């Protein structure tokens, strides 16, 4: 009787899945993720503590959001014993923050909060940061309380009014103020105070920060931007390098101002102007051109085929696991409705079928 | 070693001899599939054109990275003869044996292969219900024979002499019984076609002239050769060595036609898990495996409870841990079949308690068992507890004078392989009976 | 200025003075003390030493459990 | 064997032990449990369902050989099927659920003997009546067949008190038991006690169970009940008793535990301070009330070379007196040759027995059967570890390599002085000063057990911190013991066999054992129990420590092995170590020169 469990359990998650939408969703990002270690976290509650997995977790952030979206700078700042301490600049390099949370590591995470202080340099940190960049920030709480040196709402009024948003991933459970300041800063939208209920629930929330996420229509800041592709050299001689004054082998040569770099997708030092690749670019293709997902034909009806169309296996027979692309009419196993849907961008379907 | 104890032997059949060897087709590919990549790489590109190379241009291309890798795989190309590298024009030209070369492109295209790869009849019937289960059958009873558990039928009477001359197995004639090595043990820890494979160097090596190089073209067409099919009975010394691996049981003979069983595959190459053991401190024993065979090899080491369908349980007794090392047989064979047979969730434990010890300090002032030490060591405290001494029999030289000497003697006896001790403090040591007259005629000169 | 003929055994304080209760109960067959690691004994009674070395050790613990 | 069972070549060490005759159901996947016929044992799964009703059904008609954490070796015993059948159960039923719950077919003598250990449950009974052991049975078919015995010289007679152990073993004998269930209810000729289950008594699930398998009927039925150390045995005598609203007394082997165990009783039950009269050298007041209690160790009745006028007073008012209830707390050393007079002074109806182990040297623990009875009840030990009712240890066992500065000594000694000879290595007072570093820096409280006075003042005096004995004053000792849990002066112990058992130390997570008992096994599991009651036993990460230095090139190995074999297969293991950590790191070691090594032996060459 497991089966029909599982059947309504997938009607109850496919149901808030029914609505897709091609929302324009914001791509020059601006991801901040402060980190609060204090008291609180030193519980060993959760195996083997929140301070460990809240790390190993943020590691795994640091990754996904670098892959996904390498068109955006990461800063982190931690909360320790009533200081908010920047430990990690917006930068391009992943690496530089990995090693700032290697540091974090071996230290001991302790005190209480103050998201006032954390807000607000965060907001200072966010102060000179262009307009198409979508200034946002995660963070991360333990604590049902917060001591802060003086108000909260002028911070939030002044955030609001700066166009930042905000997203919190609480740990014990619900914080008003934090409700308050979801709700305020996300348009009375109640979709961004997320409490986990175990490990595996924080690992889905974190996978789910990791998307880019929509705009809104009367936030409207539709315009170009001055982009140039540089261009790879292989040299005999190694070369001193603009960015860390040292001696290259290789680099990327400036297009503009033909200097040299170390590393893409980065600025110029020199003539100042950012520099990628095409494939960094199309990289978001799929959040830019979303797929549909995959309908199961019932048991009853008449079936177009009975094994499947893209990995060539058979189907299996109470209930049909046909999932069918609408948009190329062809039904597919569960195994590559995963696959197409999550890790390709492509119906092979589509593929085949002419236009 | 058992690639390195072919290519030894390879090594050991002269040039001439080697190059007889490398005149066949399913030979050639049976050795190919023996080369390492780096050389299987270097003949398959040279094979398909007349084009001898100099040194030079492979040492260009290879990247040095891997050069240990290029040189042990060259120094078999030329040990083997496989190579005809001279110095030609000053530059070591470089080119593969031509028979080998030309026998592995009629291979490749399927051209001519003289039937090397079997003189074929092709009346294919079933395997699994008379070859299988002869083999299954017939192997099962030299198996249960090699366990000294009682089985009515015995090997053959050329097996038998071999495993009485050899060291495999003891059939002390004192005692008339077949009894268990620690060669013996070793074959029961090897892989089977290890067993095999030893078996056949045995076999070559004590078979004389018989020619030696068709018994080693028929084993390697045997190896070639697939499964459930009739063939012609050739060489007549093939044939009637070919009878005799038929009473072996690897080939289902009906007395011309003859029906190699899946072990010529095995043969050829290998093919919560079955065979993996949960350790115990209180030594039960929690297998995640059973077979007859299984019983009859834990009868030897284990003190056993019963028989269940997949659940064999039992406990390990120091009775059957002195069991097992009064036999001659080595604690570090018993703990090659017990971290053989090892299982996931124990494993796990154990490399989370050794990722745990990592970051306190690399020594862990803990003893280097990866097994989890809890049930692991104790037969490893067992192990240590079982030999513990160190016996010198035998002449002995004492008192040196001058170290010099001491240490020039003592040096000379290592070279040659006769030195069994040594002592620089005491400027004493022991050498081998054997080396006795060379050691003596040495300090004389 | 002398070479005797001895099998030289590796051995321990403790278990040479095992070796001296053996010649305590018949003497005689181990020849020399060397050192702490190193003892000399008659070459014909070798295995006869070390049978009786193993009731020694049996005489220690012998794992009787039954 | 449900099969012709032609013998394998595999079976020959199979000593009737090859179980592959029994034709296995296809239900092998859900059933838990196999037979093993040749011995009477049980194989049963950990993985496999119906497993959780069977196991308590499994520790009533059998008992544990072997509990790992994968598979349980039972084993069905005629005691344990008396105790099934003493709770209220029978053999058809257990035969029923056997094949029911069973992969195998039930074996014949398995059957045969369910069938033969049913006893005539409530055919045999006896009453007190006004200090009368009288033998009351339900007919005169058992006075017919009991006076055609010959020991033995509706309707009830009487048996002397001290006749009524024999007779109670001869009926075992004779397999004709008498089961023992006040009817304290309907019984009023004792003074009923007005005490009271207060309501800041909850009752943990196991005790619960306790109670409940021995008030089945409502009445109290007697025998033992078996449960772990810091368990609530305490807890569990307190509500029977309150739940038996009788006169009650209470014995346990230390004037320490009457002193603990009466203020424990005056804590969680309504039984006033004025009802409870203490009796001891200290004082021997009695109580003037009809209903109430008097408490003494064994000593102040077994005693009669050094005895008072009112000592003699207050054991003949309680020879008068015919108590409703009687529990044996640590009822291991009352059947003692000069313990075992309770039956002979007491008139007490239930008889209760609550310890920790039930095993010993002798067969003296099976004559609980015919002095208390069976076991009522018994907790699964790895079960409460797991449920946090007792704790998890990370048990250490050093092997202190042995120094021939000491051997040399220690095998020619004669054999009455190497034993304290073998004790005092330098090299394990270099191995404990470190271990004492170690858990100081981990910040532990240390307790060190040693069997030799003068090797514990030597350890004692060369830590710098003092020792308790058994010759120690019990005012020096509880003022060293206050020191060492209040005084952070006192930072570590050395305690010794008034330490081992009886006591309430729970504060010590380490424990490092310099010296034993040769072969106790009881002393050292009352060691290993005096950390399992350890406070902290629920928390996260959790593992007690406990370490014994053992000498090498002994036969202190296999005296180890022996005291530990219980708790290694209780499941409490014992793990190698030999090469310890932290050796030099350490500075400054205790007898670490060789000539403080000569010194020390010189010194211990004094006395040995
Ligand atoms: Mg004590
Ligand atoms: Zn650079
Ligand atoms: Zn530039
Ligand atoms: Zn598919
Ligand atoms: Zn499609």
């Amino acid at each position: 009787a497991s089966l029909v469990a599982s059947i309504v359990e997938a009607r109850k998650k496919r149901t808030a899945k029914k609505n897709i939408t091609p929302y324009q969703r914001g791509i020059i990002r601006s991801l901040i993720l402060t980190l609060d270690c204090s008291e609180a976290m030193l519980e060993k509650d959760l195996r083997p503590n929140r301070h460990a997995m809240i790390i190993q977790y943020a590691i795994d952030f640091v990754h996904e959001f670098f892959d996904q979206n390498p068109i955006s700078q990461m800063g982190i700042i931690i909360m320790r014993n009533g200081l908010a301490q920047l430990v990690s600049q917006v930068s391009g390099n992943p690496q530089d923050h990995i090693d700032a949370l290697k540091s974090i590591r071996k230290q001991e995470p302790k005190g209480n909060p103050s998201l006032q202080n954390a807000l607000e340099m965060a907001r200072g940190l966010l102060l000179p940061v262009p307009a198409h960049c979508t200034r946002e920030v995660l963070i991360v709480f333990g604590s049902l309380s917060t001591t802060d040196p003086g108000d909260i709402h002028q911070t939030i009024d002044s955030l609001v009014s700066e166009k930042i948003r905000v997203k919190v991933l609480g740990l014990s459970a619900q914080v008003a103020i934090c409700k308050e300041l979801c709700k305020a800063t996300n348009y009375g939208d109640e979709s961004f105070y997320k409490i986990l209920l175990d490990e595996t629930h924080l690992k889905e929330l974190f996978n789910e920060a990791v998307t880019p996420l929509p705009v809104n229509k009367i936030n409207k800041g539709f315009t170009l931007v001055k982009m140039g592709f540089p261009t790879r050299i292989f040299e005999d001689t190694p070369t001193f390098c603009s960015c860390h004054s040292k001696l290259v082998y290789g680099g990327y040569f400036c297009p503009n101002c033909h200097s040299k770099v170390c590393s893409l997708p980065t600025v110029c030092p020199c003539c100042d102007l950012m520099l990628i690749l095409s494939t960094h670019l199309a990289r978001s293709y799929h959040h830019l051109m979303p797929l549909k997902t995959f309908a199961e034909v019932p048991t009853t009806e008449k079936f177009r085929s009975e094994d499947c169309f893209s990995c060539q296996s058979r189907f299996p027979i109470l209930t049909s696991s046909r999932y069918r692309c609408e948009d190329c009419k062809q039904e597919f196993c569960v195994d590559c409705d995963v696959f197409i849907h999550e890790i390709l961008h492509n119906c092979p379907g589509c593929e085949s079928k002419p236009v | 070693s058992l690639k390195h104890s072919v290519t030894q032997y390879l090594e050991e059949i002269p040039q001439q001899v080697q190059n007889r060897l490398y005149t066949s087709p399913a030979t050639c590919l049976a050795i190919y599939r023996i080369l390492p990549p780096l050389a299987k790489f270097f003949i398959m590109a040279m094979v398909f054109n007349e084009n001898e190379v100099p040194l030079l241009d492979l040492d260009k291309w290879v990247n040095s990275n891997g050069k240990l890798q290029f040189q042990n795989a060259i120094k078999s190309m030329k040990s083997l003869h496989l190579l005809i590298p001279n110095k030609s024009s000053g530059t070591l030209m470089i080119n593969l044996n031509p028979t080998f070369k030309i026998s592995l492109r009629n291979a490749l295209t399927g051209g001519e292969v003289q039937n090397s790869f079997g003189v074929v009849v092709e009346e294919n019937v079933v395997s699994l219900d008379l070859l299988d289960e002869y083999s299954a059958n017939k192997w099962e009873t030299i198996l249960h024979f090699m366990v000294g558990t009682p089985l009515a039928k015995i090997p053959s009477e050329k097996v038998l002499n071999l495993l009485k001359h050899s060291k495999l197995m003891e059939e002390v004639n004192s005692t008339g019984e077949f009894k268990i090595t620690n060669e013996g043990f070793q074959f029961l820890l090897q892989e089977i076609n290890s067993q095999l494979w030893t078996l056949l160097l045995q076999y070559l090596k004590m078979i004389e002239t018989m020619d030696l190089v068709d018994v080693l073209h028929f084993i390697f067409m045997l190896g070639a050769l697939e499964v459930g099919k009739a063939y012609k009975i050739l060489s007549e010394t093939q044939r009637i060595m070919l009878q005799d691996m038929r009473d072996y049981g690897l080939v289902f003979q009906k007395h011309s036609i003859f029906y190699p069983t899946k072990l010529a595959l095995m043969l050829t190459s290998d093919t919560i898990p079955d065979g993996s053991l949960i350790v115990e401190t209180n030594f039960k024993i929690y297998s995640y495996s059973n077979s007859p065979l299984q019983i009859a090899v834990l009868s030897l080491f284990v003190h056993l409870k019963a028989r269940f369908v997949n659940m064999v349980l039992g406990q390990i007794t120091r009775e059957s841990i002195r069991r097992a090392l009064t036999n001659g047989i080595t604690a570090d064979q018993i703990i090659a079949y017990l971290e053989t047979h090892a299982h996931p969730q124990m494993r796990r434990l154990a490399e989370e308690k050794l990722e745990k010890k990592l970051e306190l300090d690399p020594n862990c002032k803990e003893p280097l068992q990866v097994l989890p030490p809890t049930v692991v060591d104790q037969i490893r405290l067992w192990q240590l507890e079982l030999d513990r001494v160190i016996t010198y029999e035998g002449s002995l030289y004492s008192d040196f004078e001058t170290s010099q000497e001491y240490n020039l003697l003592s040096k000379y006896a290592q070279d040659i392989g006769v030195l069994l001790w040594k002592d620089d403090k005491k400027k004493k040591f022991f050498i081998s009976k054997e080396g006795n007259s060379q050691v003596l005629d040495f300090a004389k000169r | 200025a002398r070479a005797r003929k001895g099998a030289l055994v590796q051995c321990d304080p403790s278990i040479k003075a095992l070796i001296l209760q053996i010649d305590a109960k018949m003497s005689d067959i181990v020849l020399e003390e060397l050192d702490d690691t190193h003892l000399l004994v008659n070459p014909s009674k070798v295995e006869f030493v070390k049978h009786e070395l193993n009731r020694l050790l049996s005489k220690n613990i012998y794992n009787p459990m039954d | 064997i449900p099969a012709d069972f032609v013998p394998d070549s595999v079976s020959g060490m199979f000593r009737s032990h090859d179980f592959s005759y029994l034709r296995l159901r296809p239900d092998h996947a859900s059933r838990p449990l196999w037979i093993s016929p040749s011995d009477g044992r049980i194989i049963l799964e950990s993985f496999s369902p119906l497993a959780e009703q069977a196991q308590d059904f499994l520790v009533t008609i059998a008992e544990p050989i072997s509990r790992p954490s994968h598979i349980h070796e039972y084993k069905i015993t005629a005691y344990s099927l008396y105790a099934a059948v003493s709770v209220g159960l029978e053999t058809d039923d257990i035969i029923s659920v056997l094949d029911r719950l069973s992969k195998v077919p039930v074996a014949e003598s398995i059957i045969n003997f369910i069938k033969g250990a049913t006893i005539s449950y409530g055919k045999v009974k006896l009453v007190i009546k006004h200090n009368r052991y009288f033998v009351e049975t339900t007919q005169a078919d058992i006075l017919q067949m009991l006076l055609n015995d010959s020991v033995i010289g509706v309707h009830s007679f009487e048996i002397a008190n001290e006749s009524v152990e024999v007779v109670k073993k001869r009926c075992q004998e004779i397999d004709y038991p008498v089961l023992e269930e006040y009817d304290f209810r309907n019984d009023h000729r004792n003074p009923d006690l007005d005490i009271d289950l207060k309501p800041s008594t909850q009752i943990r699930p196991y005790q619960e169970k306790s109670l409940s398998k021995m008030f089945g009927n409502g009445r109290a039925r007697s025998g033992i009940i078996v449960l772990p150390c810091g368990a609530g045995k305490t807890l569990v005598g307190i509500t029977a008793a309150c739940t038996i609203k009788k006169s009650v007394i209470v014995l346990c082997t230390s004037s320490v535990s009457v002193m603990q165990w009466r203020q424990q009783f005056l804590q969680w039950c309504t039984l006033q301070p004025e009802n409870c009269a203490v009796f001891t050298s200290d004082n021997k007041e009695m109580f003037q009330t009809e209903s109430g209690l008097v408490v003494s160790t064994y000593s102040m009745v077994a005693n009669t070379r050094n005895r008072s006028h009112d000592s003699q007073k207050v054991m003949d008012f309680l020879t008068g007196r015919e108590w409703g209830f009687i529990i044996l707390d640590e009822v291991h050393v009352v059947p003692a040759a000069m313990f075992r007079r309770v039956v002979s002074t007491i008139a007490a109806h239930a008889k209760l027995g609550l310890t920790a182990t039930l095993v010993r040297e002798d067969d003296k623990i099976g004559d609980l059967n015919f002095l208390i009875g069976p076991k009522l009840y018994e907790a699964n030990w790895m079960e409460l570890s797991q449920k946090g009712h007792i704790a998890n240890v990370q048990c250490a066992e050093v092997w202190c390599p042995m120094t021939a500065e000491f051997y040399q000594e220690y095998l020619r000694e004669t054999a009455r002085k190497r034993m304290l000879l073998y004790i005092m290595n330098p090299t394990k007072f270099q191995a404990c000063q470190f271990l004492i570093q170690y858990h100081e820096r981990r910040g532990d409280k240390i307790i060190v057990f040693s069997d030799n006075v003068y090797a514990l003042q030597e350890y004692a005096l060369k830590m710098g911190k003092p020792f308790i004995y058994g010759s120690t004053p019990q005012q020096e000792r509880m003022n060293i013991l206050q020191n060492f849990q209040y005084n952070d002066q006192i930072n570590t112990i050395f305690l010794s066999k008034v330490g081992d058992t009886s006591i309430d130390l729970p504060e010590a997570t380490c424990l490092i054992q310099i010296s034993s008992h040769y072969g106790s096994r009881r002393q050292e599991a009352q060691r290993l129990g005096r950390i399992l009651r350890a406070k902290r036993r629920n928390d996260e990460g959790f593992n007690a420590f406990f370490y014994s230095l053992v000498s090498k090139d002994t036969q202190e190995m296999y005296y180890s092995t022996k005291r530990q074999a219980f708790l290694v297969d209780q499941g409490y293991a014992f793990k190698v170590i030999t090469h310890l950590h932290g050796m030099e790191n350490i500075p400054n070691l205790a007898y670490a020169s060789p000539r403080e090594r000569r010194e020390l032996l010189q010194e211990v060459l004094l006395k040995n």
